[PDB]
């Protein structure tokens, strides 16, 4: 199966800051990889998928990109809305493996 | 498999078919996403790259422009049926609405079931490649119009990512959008074993469907929906197999003629072709083209039988005294023939005609009798009328005779029938 | 737009069966799949399973094999999830999600709203 | 449209229809000229140039050498006809006189007309592309019978030149030289536009054509000329659509069957098919494969058509008083059977069979009556037969029933013993 | 060519045809061996050369998936048979034992001749190209399953090899393994001479063979036999033509209705078609498809062929007398019609319906009276009925009129005709 | 060889309308096409207009778009040119040719002795 | 439309010269020029058909060259009849621009 | 495996005809074809003929062309071949082999015990 | 024709020795070159087909090489029985050339 790495694990960053996550698959997957945002104690939702596509919804602060092996979620104005755990997935395999996942934390 | 020859009717049962039915149709719409091709121009004059892709502007430009006899009765009135009825499911596809709705579900995914407003639950399956690669390479690589690059493994790239959709468009052109089998290029192997595997049928008849796969591909047809933007939307219709492996039977007849004071009394059962029992009715298959035979299965499209009462059997068992209308044909006019069977021939050789049969080994063994004779792949390997020969089948089985006074000689001396047509066994007698 | 709406959080004895609900609505059900994903405290998202809801067919990851029975009734929209063996530490929260119909994969772009299983 | 259900003879007439009729042919003969590839050779071994080299060669020397039932008396006449007139004027064509006079008509242009020696005016094509490359490339290119060149960008330019010459030769060669059909390599599609704006007809069947571009490749043909020289010559039949928009019809019937006593008094009309008025007079097609609908409008061949008396539309009016000789079977075997029209179907439904009406959103509805009934496409989606489902049609329009007598009701059984087939009513009274 | 119009029947018969008559089939296996593809893997990802070889090894997966009325009593039986023949022979040849053998005997060469152990010869050719070539320098070329390789040539080079064997398993897969002709792919014009060059006939058969080398594939088909191991097998049945130039001539009729007291009564004869002379028998070929003109020779299938007394010629002598009993018919119902002949058309012209001929130096020339009518080629050009308007053929030859009084005068005395369909004369008299 | 013979010279007032006559000879009229072009003094060779004497279509330039109206006479082969709303400036040597039969473009290989119109 | 340029515009050339004429296409026209001799108070009579193929009647002194854009009309020994106006025609558009032509003079 | 027996060792005059035998053995004579090879004394191998005992064509080279005729006989199995007009330069052992077919060559796999040929 | 020239004419080798022979065609002929040994007074034998392919009963010590012209016949160890003269021919035309011959002689 492929194994998805996210990085960095943790990132504090402040309101407004530009945000950048990285998702990384062990082989090339083209474009089939989507986004969840996971508050803690609430449902994930989903933010990205097929790398690039913004999701319904979303707001446009939200953006996406990448392509075979390493694709990266960037956020260009962190609100406060955002401090959440956020993971890649994978839509390329059937087994749809999950990142370990991001955790946005508040900046000190 | 067993064949029982019937010399009361100079006819032929062979027993021991299985049914593979086919009861329904699944809809596959295909998305083939050709891309935004249109504002590609090549500026450079005449180069490899452009002669494609005027091909292929070509190709897309073309499409647009493009949007009581029981035999007698009941054929083509499936293939009529079956077109009909993607034809009628194809204006249900081609509202707007409904071609929106299918590319909204295949935006996040490359399958999904989408319901039309119809109705009907269609799989839609979604083709990438093309709109990948000319998008990600050559719509780049095709730098301020120019297209005589040196680069000409772009070139070959592209003539082999267009392949398919040439044939496509080239199928449906040429067959003015409706083709009479789903070729390789509408539906690959992968993309087909993928369809059978979500069909609505037991994992029995799956399984069997997988073995054949390419019988499957013979009896559907694919209808072009039309061209909406960037996108070529076509239709597959796949048969849905959801009787298989019931008893069916083959019945095969020849001229049966006796010759009474130099006059000729000949009977010729005409209920010929495949009977098969489906929940304990009797379905009959008239017309050539609707049955096909791999091995012990024989393939047949429910669409095209006709329901027949149970009684119709006894025909093969008493035809003479049983009170089934069993219809034959008959005629003063006697025509002799080789009728071949799965595990042999009837012979019917009379009056001014030479029979013999013979082995590759031996050649000429022995000449026939006048009159109806059956003959056994193992007694020779050929038969020959005159000088026309007939090869004899290889196929194994058990061979039996049911003895019986021909039918033919229980005709009325006094007068007998001329050239009867659509008739009965009462009417020749 | 459709919603998933999950049973209330159960607490269960070590070596217990237990069933899990997922009640569908606003959306035609029988036209996709459910994917069940869970979340151990201080791990990832796990997947635990698929079924269709068309088709009826399941596939499991390997330490979840034979361990689950998945069941989806399409007449309720309402699916359900069955963990045999379980241990003490199984406990954590399954979300039932919209997966895909077939097998070709997709984002799960409706989410229940957790159900925390203890053990 | 307008479909009136005959309940008078358990059969369906649908109006308003357009016609397409084609009246004649246009004889495109098409010079593809191959050039000097004789004197090429390849002394350097295999190479990639050689490999197309000499499949050319071998396709060249290979194309040199192959150089009363209204239904069952007219299916094929005019295909035999086409393909006779074809010939006919392939023969005259073959003159050497003709073939020296198109050469130098094509000498100053890529296309002109020319008068045959037997008076038949012929519009020529022209196609250099292949003539050229070789000549001012390939030909250079092979140098001292070297063809191993590294210039890979000739070597693909070459295959994808002959692409069109190689599958001309192999669509003869396959087809012995006459093709049933005019793929996108005999006449692409800017070559068949441009042939359409020269027929001889009105503006208004010129514009209908150019909108049906695909369909004028499915009734023309090709027949192959021969070999003269350097030049493959080859002529296209193109079908000529003299009369466009006439009111036409279908008509339908299944068997109305009458159970007096336990026998059944069967009718059925064996005058189905296409119907059309022209001028006045009214044209029937009996043949299945030469009439073929896209929405409103079908397309027949008139060569398939045989003129009818104007009092036969009576036979739908008042068949049981009409002086006219409406020719329809009679049989005692009853027939259960679905005859599916374009807005909906007929079920005949006797003793012996279930036969149910259902919905793809309820499923069974209700349950149907013994005897003719008709079905619309809004009472019900599908039509279910014992085990058998048939898809109804989505079509929309009117639906009006006349409600009359069968004539099989008329026929007494009991005093009707005999199994007729084609015997209009004279014979079934 | 000589044509006699018979005024005693309305009818024609045009003589001089050859006769090319196929007698048997020749059994030719042929072994692509495609070589270990299975091992060749790509790691580096999508390339040129891994989307022809996930091709090559799809289409190699695939393969492995799939494995009383004359007329119409004859219709297919010929077609039956020899599809048959072949699948007998097939079943033959997959036995394990005959495959190592024929795998053993082309070891050492290409073409050898093996005795299968149902006793049948078969000649076995071996095509070897793909194999050495990708072994030889694909599969050097893919090194540690590096497969985008800079080398374009090797990529282009293997897409050109490849395509004879993916055309191959398109065609069988497309056709459930019995494809319905010998295409270029199956066998290429120099293995096709070299296969006629081998068969067991005469000099001058085999030189008419040579000539006409684009009609034998017509008549062949092919059978996939299976995949073993990495040879893909499959056999090739060309046709024996052991009779050739045998005295042939053709049939046709038009209705000859006679208003007798208000009874348009037509007489037809159905005994139309291809009738041959051999070794003094005379074989019928009843169906459409059985027999193909190209020039002065008629090509028969004589496993279609019934044999008829040497009396049926009398038919076209003096059929009122004859005590022979021709194929004829007895309908009421008037039929116009143009049945158009190799040397002229017979016109079928009654009251109601205007019927011309004309030319295209005069356009009309004058009125037909009613009645059958024969029309040369030389006395107009074109024949117009109403609105239709048929082309007449140009071929050269003699007309010779016959003068008779119609049989139809006498056919029927107004007497109950019962519209009789396909009966003797005796029964209308 | 066919023979092309124009009309004689003519004079005529400015707004005027002039027809020209072209008549063929020699050749089958009926399978080509004529193209008209004038010449005026001191100035180099303009197409006037094409048109099929087998299909009766007409294509014109710009200039003369609207103002030239051409027939075909196929049983006296002869061609017609009409100019309407003729100017001073108008005044030059108009020449029938032997154009194409269709789209395909050809040489002009007969030539008519030429009118000279006086404005 | 093609634009069709002449050149030179007038020559002056004496018997026996060899005269060389220049045209020039717009955008490529592949071999689709066609050449006609017009003299003064007599009918324009064609010359070359597809840049370089003589026609019928025309003195073998006159050949013709090129392809493309560029073509050329040589005549290879001027005769006293040739001293007129020359225009060249491409057949390759609809139009069928005609070139301004070029005079052919008397050398003084 | 098949065996191939010679006729003896032959001695004739100069002009004379001599007739030579080649009985094949153990094998399906009438599935293959008889080569002809010869050698003369101090020279190699010559070849001499073929005759195919499926079809019974035959092929030879430039200088046995005429002089040679082979027949073969499939109801024995026995090859015969007649070398007319011998010279005395003629004298050399004449060997018959199992050859192809058809038309595609092959190696000679039996071989005769070959005939001492004296003239 | 395709002349067949072998090569060397004659090799004088002691038993265990090994034995090279090469065989030339005039042109390419692929693999389809044979090999046969030819006792005096005992009927030839065949002894490799297809360049490379062992017949049936030849001892392994017998291997065949080459490819297009020049092929060669490799004896990894030469026996008492293998002095003998060996024949190389081509089986790629139908005239099936044979070269001269190669005699195997006893060294001194
Ligand atoms: C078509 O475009 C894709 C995407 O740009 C090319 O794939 C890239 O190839 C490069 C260079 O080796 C890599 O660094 C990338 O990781 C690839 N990206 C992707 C998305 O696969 C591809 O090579 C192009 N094809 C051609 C024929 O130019
Ligand atoms: C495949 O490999 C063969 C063998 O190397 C190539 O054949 C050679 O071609 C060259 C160049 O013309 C010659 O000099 C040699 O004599 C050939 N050798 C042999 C053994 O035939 C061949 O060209 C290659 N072709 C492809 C399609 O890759």
């Amino acid at each position: 199966d492929i194994q998805m790495t996210q990085s960095p694990s943790t990132l504090s960053a402040s309101v407004g800051d530009r945000v950048t996550i990285t998702c990384r698959a062990s082989q090339s997957i083209d474009d089939w990889l989507a986004w969840y945002q996971h508050s803690p104690g609430k449902a994930p939702k989903l933010l990205i998928y097929r790398a690039s596509r913004l999701e319904s919804g979303v707001p446009s602060r939200f953006s996406g990109s990448g392509s075979g092996t390493e694709f990266t979620l960037t956020i260009s104005s962190l609100q406060p809305d955002d401090f959440a755990s956020y993971y890649c997935q994978q839509c390329y395999t059937y087994s749809q493996t999950f990142g370990q996942g991001t955790r946005v934390e508040i900046k000190r | 498999l067993k064949e029982s020859y019937l010399e009361e009717s100079c006819s032929t049962i062979t027993e021991g078919y299985l049914s593979v039915l086919r009861t329904g149709w699944y809809t596959n719409v295909f998305t083939l996403e050709v891309g935004d091709v249109e504002n590609l121009t090549c500026a450079d004059g005449p180069s490899l790259i452009k002669t494609e892709l005027d091909l292929t502007k070509s190709a897309l430009r073309e499409l647009r422009t493009c949007s009581f006899v029981l035999g007698a009765i009941a054929c083509g009135v499936a293939t009529a049926a079956a077109v009909t009825a993607g034809v009628a499911i194809a204006k249900c596809i081609r509202l707007e609405s409904e071609v929106t709705a299918i590319k909204n579900c295949l935006k996040k995914t490359n399958e999904c079931v989408s319901t039309l407003g119809c109705g009907v639950r269609v799989l839609a399956t979604a083709v990438r490649e093309l709109k990948d690669f000319v998008s990600k390479n050559l719509t780049r690589a095709i730098n301020k119009n120019k297209c005589d690059i040196p680069d000409l493994k772009m070139a070959v790239s592209f003539s082999q990512f267009n392949r398919r959709f040439l044939n496509v468009v080239r199928q449906f052109s040429d067959n003015a959008g409706i083709t009479p089998a789903i070729s390789k290029d509408l539906m690959t192997d992968a993309e087909l074993a993928r369809a059978i595997s979500n069909m609505p049928t037991s994992a029995g008849q799956i399984k069997l469907m997988l073995e054949n796969r390419c019988m499957v591909r013979r009896k559907g047809f694919g209808i072009l929906i039309g061209v909406y933007g960037s996108s070529v939307i076509y239709m597959v219709q796949l048969p849905i197999f959801g009787v298989i492996d019931t008893p069916c039977w083959i019945v095969k007849a020849a001229p049966s003629c006796s010759e009474k004071k130099g006059n000729y009394a000949c009977l010729l059962r005409e209920d010929q072709g495949w009977y098969c029992q489906n929940a304990g009715s009797t379905v009959y298959y008239p017309c050539e083209k609707d049955c096909e035979t791999r091995g012990d299965h024989v393939f047949c499209d429910t669409a095209a039988g006709i329901n027949v009462a149970e009684q119709s059997k006894e025909c093969n068992i008493n035809i003479s005294t049983t009170n089934y209308p069993c219809k034959v044909s008959c005629g003063r006019h006697p025509i002799s023939m080789v009728a071949l069977s799965p595990l042999g021939a009837l012979v019917a050789c009379y009056k001014g005609v030479s029979c013999s049969i013979g082995s590759n080994r031996v050649g000429i063994i022995k000449q026939l009798n006048k009159g109806c004779s059956y003959i056994t792949n193992q007694d020779a390997d050929t038969v020959t009328i005159d000088n026309t020969v007939y090869q004899l089948s290889k196929v194994e089985g058990e061979q039996h005779v049911i003895k019986g006074r021909p039918v033919s000689s229980s005709f009325d001396p006094v007068k007998f029938p001329q050239d009867q047509f659509n008739v009965a066994l009462d009417q020749c007698f | 737009q459709g919603q998933l709406v999950q049973s209330g959080p159960e607490v269960k004895k070590p070596g217990a069966t237990v069933k899990v609900s997922c009640r569908a609505s606003a959306y035609p059900f029988g036209n996709y799949g459910i994917t069940w994903v869970r979340q151990v405290p201080g791990q990832g998202l796990e997947w635990v399973g698929w079924i269709s809801a068309y088709t009826g067919h399941t596939k499991f990851p390997q330490n979840f094999q034979g361990r689950v029975t998945l069941t989806a009734d399409t007449s309720t929209s309402t699916g359900y999830m069955e963990l045999r063996s379980l241990t003490s530490d199984d406990t954590a929260v399954y979300y039932c999600a919209r997966g895909p119909c077939c097998s070709s994969p997709r984002p799960y772009d409706i989410w229940g709203q957790g159900t925390m299983v203890t053990v």
